[PDB]
């Protein structure tokens, strides 16, 4: 169970990392890039909990 | 691993697409990506 949850607490960390950076990226602004900020050419995006 | 891989094909795909610049167009010589079985380069 303690390397279970060492496992997901890496797993949780890179993906807090991830969320950080697709607030940062596409709801605060609009996104260039394509892919990133789902499909499509990117219009606007919302984050809920 | 399933849908991880199935999400990433989903993202490589592309909405266009130009197969006729892989070997006949250009004086460059980038035949090592050119799908000709095999369908690989």
């Amino acid at each position: 169970f303690v390397s279970q949850q060492l496992v997901r607490s890496e797993a949780a960390a890179r993906s807090s990392q991830l969320v950080k950076d697709k607030v940062n990226e596409c709801v605060k602004s609009q996104s260039s890039r394509n892919g990133f900020c789902g499909q499509g050419t990117h219009i606007v995006s919302f984050a809920v909990n | 691993q399933d849908d991880a891989t199935k999400s990433l094909f989903e993202s490589i795909r592309v909405p266009q697409s130009a197969p006729l610049m892989a070997s006949l167009s250009g004086d460059y010589n980038l035949s090592l990506f050119e799908t000709p079985g095999n369908y690989r380069s």
